[PDB]
RNA sequence: UCCGCGCCCCGGAGGACUGAGGGGGAGACGGGUUCCGCGGCGCCUGCAUCUGGCCGCGGGUGACUCGGGCCUAAGCGGCGGGUGAAGACCGGGAAGGGGCGCCCGCCCGUCGAACGGGGAGCCGGCGGAGACUCCGGCAGGCGCGGCCCCCGCGGAGACGCCCGCCCCCCGGCGACGCGCACGGGGACCGCGGCGGGCGGCGCCCCGGCCCGCGAACGCCCCGCAGCCCCCGGACGCCUUGCGCGGAGAGGGGGGCCCGGGGGCGGACCGCGCGUCCCCGGCCGCCCCUGAAAAGCCGGGGGGCGCCGGCCGCGCGCCGUACCGACCGCAGCAGGACUCCGGGGUCAGCAGCCUCUAGCGCGGGAGCGAACGCGGCUCAGGGAAGUCGGCAAGCCGGCUCCGUAACCUCGGGAAAAGGAGUGGCUCUGACGGCGCCGGGUCAGAACUGGAACGGACGCGGGGAUCCCGACUGUUUACUAGAAAC
RNA sequence: GAGGCCCGCCGCGGUGCUGACGCGCAGAUCGCUCGUCGGAGCCGGGCAUGGGGGCGAAAGACUCAUCGAACCGCCUGGUAG
């Protein structure tokens, strides 16, 4: 892992970037009512690439 | 100072391996570790590097030989034949 | 063995003993004849005389 | 009080290349210094004996005078092997 | 770093060969009462340990005024 | 039934030869013009131990006859080969141990090794430690030479077929008892995965024909026919006779 | 545990524990932001929380020198083709390249190892989070350009010194097993002195503790053993063990290699026993003989024409945080690879305490029932208990005595059995002497509730019979066996 | 200073208590006790061998908690007096 490949580092990077909650303004714009990303992951429970 | 009366270098194997095997090995392993006379430098320095391979410590000459003796008895008989047969041709 | 050999070599080098005597005393030293340097030194004096 | 140096190398596995010796730095801490495996000096083609004159350094970092011996066949042959070849060449010509 | 082979080498380098600065450190810690002139050529730092401070002054004059001289 | 161990062994995989760190294939010098009309001369550079072979192997350097370099040839070492020995290969090679000559030239009663089964085969006969073939007779009319193979069989070879004079070294290797299972392990590591051997009476009925009952017995004659199929051939193959009896 | 904004937060003070095969500090893999700072407790933290690996926000991984990349290993893919209904599998015999007219040339790999090989990095400092990477100092490697420059010499010899290149060949280096002992370095340790700082002090105390630093690299000088030269011509030289010598000893004088030391440049003083690591010369071992290849470098012949120095300049691509966080549904008395490894007691890397460092685990009180579990002891007897001495208990360290049948003569055997052991006060031995080290082995007094391997660690033994010779191996998760 | 030698540490196995555990710490652990500990040793990485096949110091053992023939999908909503 410390000796990561570039391809692997870039796929893992997107997961950190997309691990974000719905922006509060987007909930107001879309009148979403349900307020949770669901695609969000936690390092201990998630098994990315498994 | 005579540490063992009958078993020689076979005292290494303790009481295991039987009596017949330890008697054969006594003779075989005495020959394997023996210092033989260099056919070239006439010095008793030849020792066995590997099976069939014997090297003179002083002469530095490496010679093909029997596995446990520098010279096998068949081979000495063969040498005598070739020498006589070669002389017969010439 | 090192202590006995050190004394024997110096005596041969200083010519206190001959090299034949040194060889005889060096073989005796290897054979455990001399328990300590004092016994060697005493035997050397006796052999010399 | 606690001279635990840790590991200078990328991996902890201690192979022949990964050996460290410890000294004291000017800042009073124990240090790990890689011990490079000394290259063998050249050996005689006949006799296999370390040729004299050439030090046990990679010949890439040696310089020509230090990686050569001033004799015909200086590096390949030792002065006894070369003398033997000189004698045989002349003697065989006589017969 | 290396030790310059006397003032003859030191000044030959300081006169024509690459030279940047000659730093005169003075008697640090009183281990020695000598003064150390150190020249930074491109390749190495060369140091002349001068037993007498007066001896260093004449050597400093030999160094061209193009070489920067600092005293410490 | 499972494919039996002999069936599995022929599919390569784990039962292949442990050929790593082996010197090379021991063979005679290639038949060439200077070996057909003349004798080439080679010096024994080194007598060395092959990994899987008890017999020592000798590296003999010959001149390149098609170039300016030198050719290194690995041969089985006949007993008496020394570092610096000048061996000769060719039709006119002299009768000395380590010289390779066609067997028609070789007198009868001579002990030879690494004999060629057929002309220019690079040697296929007596190659194991202490083994030797004997020149028995020369048939000049047919240009064929009878030799006594190490098994005591006699074969007619070509007079052209070449042989190296001398017993192959390492003789008496089998006399020393292995003594321990350990020594067998070491020897077999160098050769291939053929050890340890489990008796088929010990195995289950699925694993082996001898299989397993309540009393650990073959249960049918061990003697199997020559036309038995691959799974069936497990006992004594086409035994002309069986039992320990004196004679011959 | 006490006190303090007082939470299991945090700080100070007491008492502990993990105890250098650490509950210590780091890597490989695997996770993939868990890292760090600020705020927060809605969730989770199986009690609580003001805590946090949780939630929100804003950041964080810097390389000519370290690793990838590169080379090859086991292996795998590729190959005019061969074959199979194909999918696809199998594979040298085929007009298979190279700077270059010429000339030379049978024929794969820019696959495969962040543990093998490899051109070269060290110290000091800095940040909230990182460092062989930043910054400062100081080097080394490998190119490229500018400029100057020019192709051998010395010694009796081993070789020395003041550096040519290409092809074609012949080599060398890379490049290598295991072990007992022995020697030499480095670090670690310990004990003195000395200089600086503490603590305790009822009594003593120059007796306790804490610190006293020196890297890579550049020169110079040494360096055991080993190998070699030259004179010369022998039972001598030597190791712990060996070994060695008319195929040339000893002796004398030299050359070379030695992961090393000292001096100087970078820039506290001694002394000893161990430990640990590396290294050296040996010796033992094998039906076991302990990888390869890029890359680099000699030599011979040929052809040709340099080398060097100084001064500039450059070095791309990727990895780089953190891990008590990995994998088992879980922050699961479950596993999981390495690196460094202080002191005392001791044969010990054992056990038992401790320095450094870490730290107080899915919770607290009260009570002192039965019963269970983990222990401790028990009069007299001593296996009468039980299917069977199951379980416990006995024994045990060292020293010296003293040991039977039997045997494959090696064993049995620690057979069986006995005796001693503490502390003090001395006396011998044993090296390197004036000196100056040693820490073992003996011996003697004197003492002590009749005590001593005073904890700890640490065989109970003997006589038989059956079976398998033996060391091994096995039904992962009911059979370790006489089975294999 | 020899040995598939012996005692014994980590390691690697797993004997007995027919101990704890058995709505566990755990879909095989925990505690003592024990076998071994220079060797037919042990461990990591790469690699090969694939399902009637492999691999097996043989126990029908092992092949991702699955084995006297793995798992996944499909035939298949197979058939059943």
């Amino acid at each position: 892992t410390a000796n990561k490949t570039l391809s692997r580092k870039l796929r893992l990077a997107k997961k950190t970037k997309t691990n974000k909650n719905i922006p509060r303004w987007v909930i107001a714009k879309d009148h979403l009512k349900k307020t949770w990303n669901y695609k969000r992951h936690h390092w201990r429970r998630s098994h990315l690439k498994l | 100072a005579k540490r063992t009366k009958k078993v020689g270098l076979t005292g290494k194997y303790g009481t295991r391996y039987g009596r017949a095997a330890r008697k054969q090995l006594l003779k075989i392993e005495t020959s394997q570790k023996a210092k033989y006379t260099c056919p070239f430098c006439a010095k008793d320095k030849v020792r066995r590097t590997a099976c069939g391979i014997w090297t003179c410590r002083s002469c530095s000459k490496t010679m093909a030989g029997g596995a446990y003796s520098l010279h096998t008895e068949p081979a000495n008989a063969a040498r005598a034949t070739i020498r006589r047969l070669r002389l017969a041709r010439e | 063995q090192r202590v006995l050999r050190r004394l024997l070599s110096r005596y041969r080098d200083d010519e206190k003993i001959d090299r034949h005597l040194y060889e005889t005393l060096y073989a005796k030293a290897k054979g455990n004849m001399f328990k300590n340097k004092r016994v060697l030194l005493e035997h050397i004096v006796g052999m010399q005389k | 009080a606690d001279c635990r140096v840790t590991c200078r190398f990328h991996s902890t596995y201690r192979t022949r290349s990964k050996i460290v010796r410890y000294k004291r730095t000017p800042g009073n801490r124990l240090t790990s210094l890689r011990v490079k495996k000394l290259p063998n000096a050249p050996h005689c083609a006949e006799t296999g004996k370390q040729i004299h004159g050439i030090p046990r350094v990679i010949p890439q970092h040696l310089t020509r005078q230090q990686r050569k011996v001033s004799r015909p066949y200086g590096g390949k042959l030792c002065g006894s092997a070369l003398r033997a070849h000189i004698l045989e060449s002349f003697l065989n010509e006589e017969n | 770093p290396n030790t310059i082979t006397e003032e003859n080498l030191m000044k030959m380098i300081a006169d024509g060969r690459g030279k940047k600065l000659v730093v005169k450190s003075c008697s640090k810690g009183r281990l020695q009462g000598k003064v150390k002139l150190k020249l930074r050529t491109a390749k190495y730092l060369y140091t002349l340990t001068v037993p007498n401070a007066d001896d260093a002054k004449s050597i400093v004059k030999g160094c061209k005024d193009k070489v920067e001289v600092q005293y410490v | 039934g499972r494919r039996i161990r002999v069936q599995r062994k022929g599919a390569g995989s784990v039962f292949r030869a442990h050929v790593a760190r082996r010197l090379g294939a021991a063979k005679l010098r290639a038949n060439d013009f200077a070996e057909r009309t003349g004798s080439v001369r080679g010096v024994v550079k080194a007598i060395l131990h092959d990994r899987g072979r008890g017999a020592p192997l000798a590296r003999v350097q010959f001149p390149n006859m098609r170039g300016e370099g030198r050719v290194n040839e690995l041969f089985i070492a006949p007993e008496g080969m020394y570092t610096g020995q000048e061996v000769f290969s060719g039709n006119k090679a002299t009768l000395h141990i380590g010289n390779i000559l066609p067997v028609g030239n070789i007198p009868e009663g001579t002990y030879v090794c690494n004999v060629e089964e057929k002309p220019m085969d690079r040697g296929c006969l007596a190659r194991a430690s202490g083994t030797y073939c004997l020149v028995v007779a020369h048939n000049m009319e047919t240009n064929k030479t009878r030799i006594r193979l190490p098994s005591g069989q006699k074969k007619l070879i070509s007079s052209k077929a070449r042989a190296m004079i001398g017993l192959v070294a390492g003789g008496g290797r089998t006399d020393k008892p292995l003594l321990k299972a350990g020594n067998a392990y070491h020897k077999y590591k160098a050769k291939r995965n053929c050890w340890p051997v489990v008796r088929g009476v010990a195995m289950n009925p699925v694993d082996h024909p001898h299989g397993g009952g309540n009393h650990q017995h073959i249960g049918v004659s061990s003697c199997v026919p020559r036309n038995a199929v691959p799974g069936q051939k497990v006992g004594l193959i086409a035994a002309r006779r069986t039992g320990c009896s004196g004679g011959k």
